[PDB]
């Protein structure tokens, strides 16, 4: 009966890049409430005007939340390359949408480290668009079976961040949020709060 | 339109030293500037954006600072790949700009070229010129000085040098000089040498060899 | 994997027209600006102009404001920039440069984002009035040590000949000089390649020459002389 | 031009942490990964450890785990190995391999390599380079190179012009505990008065570049 | 830890006849991660063969790979003169990788050496050390005896041998024998002479001078 956004932006622990998580309607857009999270950088929408976003309808929004590192963020946009671009998570090049992406050193690092938040390192084939991967196979420097065993010539494709409050910025945790309005031919479910 | 005032023209530094270079806007442009590197040959390569940001790939060696009219492009470790041409182009009003250009030399120890000689083709004897080669490879600094010997007299003004970029690994570079003759002028002498002389020869190296032997 | 693909070195009379391609691949086409920069041999960089590759609409530096003329083939995915009126000002090599998508921020005011992620490998326009002339290939025969040897490209107009060895496979100690501008007005350069003596025996080597603007494919292959 | 180009030789005191870097160039870094090895001269080739540069995980020798610390730097594409506790016999030349390495595939074998580095386990001294002189037929002169610590000196002919013919012969620790070598070059007997003939030494541990002219006596 | 049996320890053969190599594994070794190095004198190692069968590029065709589970095997079709070094197999299956003790090949006919005689330099002469210097070129077997005379006084435990490795196209080596004394002694003395005995030699080859003559 509302769009629930505080659920995205307001959640206690978001996913990892690999495992980025999707939510996606029949409900009132109102940004304001994602302003309690403050203002960060780089909206950077994409063929949306966001100050028209109050004003217009849309079958569906989805928001795709997951957390990268700092020098990553340029990453998360139509178009580019990277480790996050190819291997994780991989926007359209006609992306029409939003990513608001902000810095949690204070809710993502522990002193110790958090290494639950975890990245791609290794795939043989570049995402396509929206494709999200949770393989597990151990990737073979060559052609080679590794038969589960991680070790020479023989890489575990995943790997953790380890985030620390002690990190500089560009390699400090930042909570993205990808916001796709859909446009399908079929009745809207999200309007503006001025529809 | 918006003048970008690139300085220094070109600098000399070693390997791991930190590099610096500038780039003036006539006018404020706040943080719309981009540094590309340009190798000899090929395509301009972003490597910093918006003042700042780091291209995709790019070492963190690189850096970009500055707003408003003055930027600032740092390299913290001079590397051997590091060899190019740099340039700074502002976008906060068109038409697009971009700075005159800094162009980056290494500083290295002394090398001393290996010289080859090489006689004309029996393919080219047949067209009435012949073209011998003489190859420095390999050698720094880039001066040097070639000198063609044909029956032990010197020549003059028949030669033309050209010489190849800084190697992007060694640091190193190379040079060829090609004599120019005429078939009978070719084959009116016997011995055919080229002398060289380098920082890093105590005494001139002669490479030559007799026709038709 | 974004790719540009740029059209062939090309020489035309002053006063005349040309037209460069740049196909475009391994994108959504209509996703991007497409922008051209020219450089002067041994110059720096001049920014043209800028075509959106889905309408179509253009935006040319004043200096080049009736001379320029950009447009897009979306079904082949290629961007054309044609000059008109050449003069020997304009011999230089031509960049199709890709930057990413413009965007807009929270105030709703449209923000371009023109750094050059993306480039052609340029192509050479030479405005000359004099003739197109293929290069003959000799070779540079050598004579556990280190030998060396080559192929001398030798009388050719215009700029420029690409060299290889061995179809691209031989790029170790690979030195491609400058071209040397003779007497005669044509151009003279040399590629050599610095091999293991004990590799003279066995191993082939052919020098792959190309000059473009003549049509001309040599494959001359380097022997030690017998 | 794919290779694999590593630093100097270090010389050390016992005690001492050493550093060895081998910077790649030529190809896709961190797709590969590098392996470091060890040879003393006259035996086998021993096996330290290798580290996968893009992942970062390094694995250790059993007998040398724990005084080994083999680490990358991406940014300026190197491979650092580091010695703690340097012990006498651990003088040797340390190698670094990798297999040549494109963004898509790998190479299956240790394609490329690093050139070599020694590493000695005393104080430095420069030596002393001194003449050997020839005295249609054929004559032989050289340079003897002695009194220097440690090994090795490099050796050329005219800046690297002459090669043919040229013994440098594996250098002798003498009763003093300094080094000392002699390198040598047979030529026609006809040169002699024609062709100059200098010997181009290296001891790059005490930075020591000497170019001695070796000519017939008078 | 995987032990790898090297066989033989030593291997003299004449080139031209083929050659068999054996690396023996500890326990199974899967026949793919496992490479080939040869290790020429003084230089650093060069991959021949991976996944023991398969000829890695460069290599010519003579060069081949037997691959098992535990027996791993490498045969030279035609030996050449420079592939005279030595040999290493290594598993990249379980950590850690150890190498395999390494088979020396060696062979050619009896050649004499020619024996030169360097007495010290004026330089070295400053400096109190006398350096006398005997040079054995080019010779084959390795066995041979150098000895010194001091006015026909023969000298023990004054000189330090060195020897050349095999050389790579004549397959034959090279001997300097020192003869350290002090200035005064060297002085003291006038004849200086080494002489030679070798396989090639029916009679002692003396070579010596006199001091300032």
């Amino acid at each position: 009966n509302l769009c629930p956004f505080h659920e995205v932006f307001n959640a206690t622990t978001f996913a990892s890049v690999y495992a980025w998580n999707r939510k996606r309607s029949n409900c009132v857009a109102d940004y304001s409430v994602i302003y309690n999270f403050a203002p960060f950088f780089a909206f950077k929408c994409y063929g949306v005007s966001p100050t028209k976003l109050n004003d217009l309808c849309f079958t569906n929004v989805y928001a795709d939340s997951f957390v990268i590192r700092g020098n990553e963020v340029s990453q998360i946009a139509p178009g580019q390359t990277g480790n996050i671009a190819d291997y994780n998570y991989k926007l359209p090049d006609d992306f029409t949408g939003c990513v608001i992406a902000w810095n949690s050193n204070k809710l993502d690092s522990t002193p110790s480290g958090n290494y639950n938040y975890r990245y791609r390192l290794f795939r043989k084939s570049k995402l396509k668009p929206f494709e999200r991967d949770i393989s597990t196979e151990i990737y073979q420097a060559g052609n080679k079976p590794c038969n589960g065993v991680a070790g020479p010539n023989c890489y575990s494709p995943l790997q953790s961040y380890g985030f620390r409050p002690t990190y500089g910025v560009g390699h400090q945790p930042y909570r993205v949020v990808v916001l796709s309005f859909e446009l399908l031919h079929a009745p809207a479910t999200v309007c503006g709060p001025k529809k | 339109d918006i003048q970008l005032t690139q300085s220094p023209s070109s600098l000399s530094a070693s390997v791991g030293d930190r590099v610096t270079i500038t780039c003036q806007a006539s006018q404020d442009i706040s943080n719309y500037l981009n540094w590309y590197q340009q190798r000899p040959g090929k395509a301009p390569k972003l490597l910093i954006y918006d003042a700042s940001n780091l291209e995709t790939g790019v070492p963190s060696r690189f850096s970009g600072s500055g707003s408003g009219t003055d930027f600032t492009f740092t390299i913290s470790s001079l590397q051997p790949e590091d060899i190019a041409t740099y340039y700074c182009q502002q976008y906060d009003n068109p038409p697009l700009t971009f700075g005159g250009g800094t162009k980056l030399e290494i500083k290295r120890t002394v090398a001393a070229p290996s010289v080859f000689i090489f006689p004309p083709s029996d393919e080219q004897l047949k067209s009435g010129t012949a073209s011998v080669v003489c190859l420095l490879n390999n050698f720094y600094p880039r001066e040097a000085k070639v000198q063609w010997k044909v029956d032990n007299a010197l020549q003059s003004g028949n030669s033309q040098e050209s010489v190849t970029e800084q190697d992007s690994k060694d640091s190193t570079y190379s040079l060829s000089s090609t004599l120019t003759l005429s078939k009978a002028d070719y084959e009116k002498h016997k011995v055919y040498a080229c002398e060289v002389t380098h920082q890093g020869l105590s005494s001139p190296v002669t490479k030559s060899f007799n026709r038709g032997e | 994997q974004v790719q540009l693909v740029q059209s062939g070195a090309e020489v035309k009379k002053p006063g005349a027209s040309v037209k460069v391609s740049c196909k475009a691949s391994g994108y959504t086409f209509t996703s991007y600006y497409m922008h051209w920069v020219r450089q002067a041999p041994g110059q720096g960089l001049e920014w043209m102009g800028i075509i959106n590759s889905s309408g179509g609409s253009t935006s040319y530096a004043q200096k080049f404001q009736g001379r320029v003329t950009m447009t897009r083939d979306t079904s082949t995915s290629t961007v054309y920039m044609e000059l008109s009126s050449l003069r020997s000002e304009d011999t230089a090599v031509y960049y199709c440069a890709r930057p990413p998508r413009n965007y807009y921020d929270r105030s709703g005011y449209y923000q371009r984002a023109e750094y050059f992620q993306h480039w052609g490998q340029g192509t050479l326009v030479t405005v000359s009035s004099a003739s197109t002339k293929g290069p003959s290939v000799f070779p540079l025969a050598p004579s556990g040590g280190t030998a060396a040897l080559g192929c001398l490209v030798k009388d050719y107009f215009p700029e420029p000949v690409t060299v290889s060895w061995n179809s691209g496979a031989l790029t170790s100690g690979v030195h491609t000089f400058p071209a040397v501008l003779q007497s005669s007005g044509l151009y003279s350069l040399s590629s050599v390649v610095t091999v293991p003596s004990s590799s003279l025996g066995t191993q082939t080597y052919i020098c792959n020459v190309n000059h473009k603007p003549s049509n001309t494919k040599v494959d001359k292959r380097v022997e030690p002389k017998s």
